[PDB]
């Protein structure tokens, strides 16, 4: 999370948001709240990564919240 | 007759019962369910008086009673027994309730909803006692039943919220009986009553319910001071366990008033005055708050007079409460004008008045302030003045007399002078130059700190309704 | 002195004349007073709109 | 409606016993002549009630004490008999007429003027209540809007006449709501005069000083006490509110005060005090003050109760005026100029320094009066800090209730 | 009513007296706890000594008062 | 009615709710993160304004505002002699811009 | 520091405006929520009706 | 009246139906009003006139002739007394 | 709360004993608790004695307090055991007031104040308070200066005073928070 805000380059921004849902693979329910703030972001890259993280996180155990965030 | 009034009255009690039931069964939001229940009581006290008084027994039989019907009948005989169209089969159903379920679920056995029926039963009881104004046996009867029951539960926060409001009434009837009748029995059970409150207060620490803690604190502080021991009350408050989460306009106004009374009689009037100003401030201003305001004003004047600073004439004048503050107005004038003999007369003329209200003890230390206030005026008006002239003004005998009085008075710093018995005059030492000191930065820093306090209090408060409100259904 | 054309003070009992040309207000003082005095009206007016809360 | 203001004064003098006794029995002769003539016995009934155990204690239908020093006061049943005739004959003529003009069409104005005529007659004899009832009848009826306004002030005079201010404020509250409805500048000048006398009764004179000089500038003093009285009032209020700078400007310079000169005693005393303050003769100010209480403050019905307050404040103005000018004075020099001695000086200053106005000290030892009045950064700071404390107080107060709910 | 009579016994010396004084407090130790919080150091001294059979009691008074305070 | 089950509660505390107490520390960690995010976006406000300010300074060509067509787009005609439909900048009058 | 003292208080005023505007907003969300709960009945009734 | 601005506390803190139960219950703990205990034993409180002159029924704002008595008589006398002292200085 | 035959005497002793320990705080705390059981049921009879002593020391009538303790030994029964403690006490209270009331005062004037009959009693009390006696003049300047330095020596005063640099740091970081 700290690197996603602090490191302003686009690669580093995108990667770290993707990387969260692997950590919290089994805690897939709380992720929609945490990247709720990064979905809304004025930075395009960050939102790109938001979308992959939620895909990976709720892929095999579903969850309604993500489908709504991703719309 | 019988059937008419009780059935009508019963219709409202059913509707009331569900208001408690629905909030707690879905789990409380703390502050919001609480408030509703307070609105509910305004309605109940009226209804209990109106439309006979067996409206409740008629009800008790309707709901699942475990043994509650026995205690009811005893209340009832005192105000003349009624019992027709309050028997089974003419007041009984075990249907029309989700509060007692249907008959079949009672029969089969299911989970307790008899707790909330009981708490709510005990509401009607506490109510009944106050509304009629019953005294003597009923005070013992009610207290002894109710409290064992509150501890036969599982000490749930849902049930703690509701029963906390029962504690106020338990306490009112005990004091009323004690004031009316001077007897050994009343002295004896007062030791039981302090003991019980402390017992509950421990329980409610464990279970962390802030309302039960706020109410239990105020009742027992009041009790210690009525029997006049300062020390027990002071020791209790400096453990710093008063809550601020579930607290109310009245509840916080009440605390502060206790804090005033303790610190003044402990000879620190700065610390006492801090509280009393807070107390008037929290409290509403109504004809129903009249009592509270009335007593707050009485205490305020004297705390201020003890400092040697005087209340203004507009205070008393524009009061609608001015014909009870008339000994207090004379206190203001007598201290200010410095006259020994007016003071003497005032607290002798108005001795019953002062002693009734318990304010007579602080009026004794206001004797000292007559001199002290008179010497102060003199320090303002004259910078250099002979010792002799001072003795004529306050009517004192020796040069020596004035010199003992003045020195003590400037140990406190009230007058703001220094004696020169090297030349035989008193010199005033107030010479200002406070914007040329280093102190002003420090004076602004406290104000800045108060503005930061409102900045926090605004931000945190604002979001607290808003979580719930975005979750709430909407079109 | 009462006219205020060198605005000073007389000692009668030492027989002296002192002259002050110093300022006895400042700009800082003036507009501090206007600003707090206006905000007092604001705070009453904010409570007046929100009389519908209760 | 006319004789009301005159009669009210003369009767009020009677009540007083702080005036000359000589003045009272000149007043008594006059006031009673007019009570017989214009049938003012209701008003007489009211006056004796209000006295009571100061005056009227020499009348036949009351109990006789040594409180009245007058004896020309004598209320009898003779007055009453006259009342019955004069009222019966008039009232009855005006009743038959109202119902005549119900028959005539466009009769609303015609009935309005008749019910005004009735409201004059009840004004004449006393009765504020019956004029009030009848001139409300006039009010509904179609009359010019300027007449409605005039009517409303007509009822207000009646509260002055009776000597109850609390009636007048309600009757001027209606005027304040009708003023701009007619938009008339003609009744605006009338409103300054009435409301000026009203604000002369109020502790705050601030409103009164502004009003009572507009009454001098625009020549309006009518249906109320004389132009010379108008001027007297203007002077008192001028002195109380206005600083020494604005005092020359507005009071001692006024074409209207100078042109009217002082031909009456009341007007002479008050003007004399003002002239001697500026000219800085303080040895004519103190005697002139005593002239003021005697012949202005105490004979007036709105400064009766501010009589003591003006005595005091004026001694306060002048002391403080001197203490601006001087950082040291001696008791002797100061006392001699004021026309009091040093002991006499001590006691008068000994009230006024705890009333927070003169901000000075007194030495008895060295005998100098030093001045302890800041004007510099200390004064600035005392004042500013209080107001910002006042902002914080509202902020706590106003924030706390909204959170709480 | 006041437990100040019982406090008075603590400060008074003689073992046989102190023996009584701890047992008095202990009856009302659960029921009273702001009338007796001033003599907690005398009580702690009794526990610290081992010339008492009443060390166990002394320490029990101390504990019951102290949780109610917050400590 | 009467009674419940007191074992039903005792069981949930150690099992399910212990996991959830830990989960409430992961939302607390979120709070620390967005405390910095909220300050970071204050720094980014400074930078977005500075860049605009360059555009506002010279060189500029005079034109004359006629009238709005929206509340954020207007039409002007320049001193070049060309009508241009222009986006209006935020942080200027739109009540005293209309004439 | 006198100028700062006042400036900090002049922002409490700005905040105090917000608190009231949010407690007003919350008040409208309440009205909205009740109005829907009534309206579900009208739509339930329309199916039985026809 | 009351501490601080009375009118400011009066407007901030007002009755609701939620506060209504609380406001009564608080009063009951101050043992009634204690302003209807008062006029019983005094059999009707009088007026202040002992040191007031414009008393306390003023229909405009009270002075400080409510703590002081008529000082114009003392002034008259001081004046006259002072004239003999200066005459025979 | 007490029905005794000796109740009157014993409450009298109660209050004198408070005063001997020298805590005025303890006296007034108790006065309120006693008040309840004398309200219309004893009032002041012999129980006036300790309330007057406390009142005089508050009023600053140290002349009066002295005569009052002494005439209480004209009805002696154990009033004398409380009289000794309070004679010492009276001297001490004056010494606290008369620091701030003189920069120097003579031997002859102080002697009178602290109610000594002889020189040996006067000089000893002056030395314990570190007030030098030179050419029969006793100086309050020595204690007053002495006390002032001992305060500066000690640490409390960086935060209590608040350091000005630290004030601004607090200003900044509230806005940024």
């Amino acid at each position: 999370l700290h690197v996603a805000v602090s490191d302003s380059n686009d690669d580093v921004r995108r990667a770290a948001v993707i990387a969260l849902g692997f950590v919290l693979l089994r805690d897939y329910t709380t992720v929609p709240r945490i990247v709720q703030l990064l979905s809304k972001s004025h930075n395009a890259h960050v939102r790109c990564g938001t979308a992959f993280a939620l895909g990976i996180a709720c892929a095999g155990k579903g969850l309604q919240s993500a489908i709504d965030v991703l719309d | 007759l019988h059937h008419s009034e009780k059935k009508y009255a019963e219709e409202d009690q059913v509707q009331e019962l569900l208001k408690v039931l629905n909030e707690i069964s879905k789990t409380t939001l703390t502050l919001d369910p609480r408030y509703i229940w307070r609105s509910l009581k305004d309605l109940s006290s009226l209804r209990n008086q109106e439309l006979l008084n067996a409206e409740t027994l008629c009800f008790t039989v309707n709901v699942l009673y475990p043994d509650s019907s026995s205690f009811k009948k005893n209340l009832l005989k005192f105000i003349t027994s009624n019992h027709k169209s309050s028997v089974p089969g003419s007041a009984e159903l075990r249907n029309s309730y989700p509060a007692s379920f249907y008959s079949v679920n009672t029969e089969k056995k299911t989970i307790e909803v008899t707790a909330e029926i009981n708490c709510f039963m005990h509401l009607l009881v506490q109510l009944f006692l106050w509304d009629s104004k019953e005294l003597e046996q009923l005070v013992e009867f009610n207290r002894k039943v109710v409290i064992p029951n509150l501890l036969c539960y599982y000490n749930l926060r849902s049930l703690n919220l509701i029963n906390a409001k029962l504690w106020f009434y338990i306490y009112l009837s005990h004091e009323t009986l004690a004031r009316s009748s001077e007897e050994i029995n009343s002295d004896n059970q007062n030791i039981i009553l302090r003991s019980t409150m402390m017992k509950f207060l421990k329980i409610a620490s464990l279970k962390h319910d802030n309302e039960t803690k706020a109410m239990l604190i105020n009742l027992i502080l009041r009790d210690f001071l009525n029997n006049g021991e300062v020390d027990s009350a002071s020791d209790f408050i400096s453990k710093l366990e008063y809550p601020h989460t579930d607290v109310s306009s009245s509840l916080e106004a009440r605390y502060f008033f206790y804090l005033s009374k303790i610190n003044a009689i402990q000879l620190d009037y700065s610390t006492a005055n801090e509280y009393i100003i807070a107390a008037i401030r929290k409290a509403p201003h109504n004809s129903k708050s009249l009592g509270f305001l009335q007593q707050s004003n009485k205490l305020h004047c004297c705390i201020q007079l003890l400092m040697g600073d005087i209340p203004e004439l507009s205070f008393f004048h524009q009061s609608n409460m001015q014909k009870s503050l008339l000994p207090y107005y004379h206190l203001t004038k007598a201290v200010k004008l410095g006259d020994l003999k007016k003071f003497t007369s005032t607290i002798t003329k108005y001795k019953q008045l002062l002693l009734k209200d318990d304010t007579y003890q602080l009026c004794v230390r206001l004797r000292s302030n007559v001199i002290k206030t008179g010497i102060r005026i003199i320090s303002l008006t004259y910078k250099k003045i002979s010792l002799r002239d001072i003795c004529l003004k306050l009517n004192l005998d020796s040069e020596q007399t004035v010199e003992y009085m003045v020195s003590r008075a400037i140990r406190d710093g009230v007058i703001e002078a220094k004696i020169n018995h090297e030349d035989g005059f008193i010199e005033t030492t107030e010479l200002l130059n406070i914007y040329d000191s280093e102190d002003p930065q420090q004076v602004f820093d406290e104000r800045i700190k108060f503005a930061n306090q409102l900045h926090d209090e605004y931000l945190v408060s604002m979001r607290y309704p808003e979580d719930k409100k975005t979750q709430q259904n909407e079109k | 002195i009462l006219d205020k054309i060198f605005y000073g003070v007389l000692d009668q009992g030492n027989g002296w004349l002192y002259v002050y040309e110093t300022p006895n207000q400042d700009a800082t003082y003036d507009s501090a007073l206007e600003l707090v005095g206006q905000l007092n009206k604001v705070v009453d007016q904010l409570f007046e709109k929100a009389s519908v809360l209760y | 409606r006319v004789p009301n203001y005159e009669v009210s004064e003369k009767a009020f003098l009677l009540t007083q016993s702080k005036v000359s006794i000589e003045q009272r029995k000149e007043a008594a002769e006059f006031v009673l002549a007019k009570i017989k003539e214009e049938e003012m016995a209701p008003y007489y009934k009211y006056l004796c009630e209000e006295y009571l155990v100061n005056n009227g204690q020499s009348d036949l239908e009351h109990d006789e004490k040594s409180d009245s020093l007058n004896e020309w006061i004598k209320f009898d049943q003779e007055l009453y008999n006259e009342l019955c005739k004069k009222n019966e004959s008039k009232i009855k003529e005006l009743n038959e007429k109202i119902q005549k003009l119900e028959e005539d069409d466009e009769g609303e104005l015609e009935q309005a003027q008749a019910w005004i005529n009735l409201g004059e007659y009840y004004a004449q004899i006393g009765d504020k209540d019956n004029a009030e009832k009848t001139l409300g009848k006039s009010l509904s009826k179609a009359i010019s809007t300027g007449a409605k306004i005039d009517v409303m002030l007509t009822i207000a005079r009646l509260g002055f006449f009776y000597n109850d201010q609390l009636y007048v404020k309600e009757k001027l509250e209606a005027v304040n709501s009708m003023i701009e409805k007619g938009g008339d500048w003609e009744r605006r000048n009338r409103y300054k005069t009435y409301y000026g006398i009203h604000c002369l009764a109020v502790r705050n004179f601030k409103e009164a000083a502004k009003l009572l000089v507009d009454s001098l500038a625009t020549f309006t003093s009518i249906e109320l006490t004389s132009y010379e009285s108008i001027a007297t009032y203007a002077s008192v209020t001028g002195l109380f509110t206005l600083e020494r700078t604005d005092l020359k400007s507005k009071v001692i310079d006024s074409p209207e005060l100078l042109s009217l000169i002082s031909t009456t005693a009341a007007l002479q005393s008050i003007s004399s005090l003002t002239i001697s303050l500026y000219a800085s003769d303080y040895a004519s100010y103190f005697p002139y003050l005593l002239e003021t209480y005697a012949n202005v403050l105490i004979p007036c019905k709105y400064l009766n109760r501010h009589a003591d307050f003006f005595v005091r404040e004026m001694r306060r103005k002048v002391y403080a005026q001197l203490l601006e000018s001087y950082k040291t004075l001696s008791l002797k020099s100061m006392a001699s100029a004021f026309g009091v001695s040093v002991a006499f000086l001590d006691n008068d200053l000994g009230k006024f320094i705890p009333n927070k106005q003169l901000n000075c000290v007194i030495d008895r030892v060295n005998g100098i009066v030093e001045t302890n009045r800041p004007d510099n950064k200390n004064a600035q700071y005392h004042l500013l800090v209080k107001q910002g404390d006042g902002l914080l107080t509202k902020l706590q107060k106003y924030g706390a209730a909204v959170r709480l709910t | 009513t006041t437990a100040a009579p019982l406090l008075a016994l603590l400060r008074e010396n003689q073992d046989s007296v102190k023996t009584y004084a701890l047992e008095s407090i202990n009856n009302v130790v659960d029921q009273l706890w702001s009338e007796i919080s001033n003599e907690l150091p005398d009580i702690e001294a009794l526990y610290d000594d081992d010339t008492f059979s009443d060390r166990e009691m002394a320490a029990l008074i101390a504990s019951k008062v102290y949780y109610n305070l917050g400590e | 009615n009467n009674n419940s089950a007191l074992s039903n509660v005792n069981s949930d505390i150690y099992f399910k709710l212990k996991k959830l107490e830990k989960e409430y520390e992961l939302l607390t960690l979120q709070e620390d993160y967005i405390k910095d995010e909220q300050r970071h976006l204050k720094r980014e406000l400074k930078r977005a304004q500075e860049e605009v300010k360059r555009i506002q300074s010279v060189p500029l060509v005079i034109g004359q505002f006629l009238e709005p067509i929206d509340q954020n787009t207007g039409i002007v005609s320049s001193t070049t002699g060309m009508s241009y439909v222009v986006r209006i900048l935020s942080t200027l009058d739109r009540e005293l811009l209309k004439p | 520091i006198n100028i700062s003292n006042n400036l900090q208080k002049a922002l409490t005023v700005k905040t105090n405006d917000e608190l009231m505007v949010i407690y007003i907003s919350n008040l409208v969300r309440s009205i909205i929520a009740f109005d829907d709960l009534i309206e579900n009945k009208i739509q339930n009734k329309k199916i039985q009706e026809q | 009246m009351s501490t601080d601005v009375a009118a400011a506390q009066a407007q901030s803190k007002i009755d609701l139906t939620k506060k209504k139960n609380e406001e009564i219950n608080k009063k009951s703990l101050e043992e009634d009003d204690e302003f209807e205990d008062f006029p019983i034993d005094t059999w009707a409180n009088g007026e202040t006139i002992k040191s007031n002159a414009v008393t306390q029924t003023n229909i405009w704002e009270e002075n400080w002739d409510d703590v002081e008595v008529d000082d114009d008589f003392t002034n008259e006398l001081k004046a006259e007394l002072d004239r003999y002292k200066r005459e025979n200085q | 709360l007490s029905e005794s035959d000796k109740k009157s005497k014993l409450i009298s002793l109660y209050l004198l004993n408070l005063l001997s320990q020298n805590n005025t705080t303890k006296f007034h705390s108790e006065l309120q608790y006693l008040d309840k059981h004398i309200k219309n049921l004893e009032d002041d009879s012999l129980l006036s004695y300790p309330i007057k002593l406390d009142r005089w020391l508050m009023e600053g009538s140290y002349q009066k307090a002295w005569d009052l303790l002494q005439s209480g030994s004209q009805n002696i029964s154990e009033f004398d055991s409380f009289t000794d403690i309070l004679k010492s006490a009276i001297r001490d209270e004056i010494a606290k007031n008369t620091e701030l009331s003189y920069d120097f005062l003579p031997l002859s004037n102080i002697k009178a104040l602290l109610f000594f009959n002889n020189e040996k009693e006067t000089e000893k009390f002056a030395l314990e308070r570190n007030w030098p006696i030179v050419n029969s003049k006793v100086y309050f300047n020595n204690q007053s200066k002495e006390k002032a330095d001992y305060e500066d020596e000690m640490m409390h005063e960086e935060d209590q005073k608040t350091n000005i640099i630290e004030k601004a740091m607090d200003y900044a970081i509230s806005i940024e928070n």
